[PDB]
């Protein structure tokens, strides 16, 4: 009873939170841009430092 | 272009709406979900029934 | 009796939900000041362009 309780209970949330995936593809995509271009960026400040 | 504001300001009604619905009933929710059944046995259907 | 088990059926995903309110906050805010640069580097840009 009360394990299935519980099991109700996140399906719910499973549902919920999973429709959120595909809006997670495009952040995670587009925050690489920015390690990408930060860690481009610091190449030619230290090229340049040198 | 995505203007995403719309959805994330959408979700923020709901969320907000849900928050306030949550603290408005919390206690009152709480309170019922322990017998709910009960509501489908009124005492003169109980002899009907 | 059926009201009551759509209320406790919906309760659970709003109490999901509400959690985020926060993390949706912030979310927007530094989704529309990223719209808001769009909108501005976009007339810098069309500045350019004249």
């Amino acid at each position: 009873w009360q394990s299935a309780r519980e099991l109700l209970r996140d399906w719910p949330s499973q549902r919920h939170l999973a429709d959120r995936v595909q809006p997670l593809r495009m952040r995670l995509s587009e925050l690489e841009q920015r390690l990408n271009n930060q860690q481009n960026a610091e190449r030619l400040l230290s090229e340049f430092c040198k | 272009l995505i203007d995403r504001v719309e959805e994330v300001r959408e979700e923020m009604d709901e969320a907000q709406e849900a928050a306030r619905f949550l603290q408005q009933h919390g206690s009152a929710l709480t309170k019922l979900e322990p017998m709910v059944a009960v509501l489908q046995s009124d005492p003169q259907q109980h002899e009907q029934l």
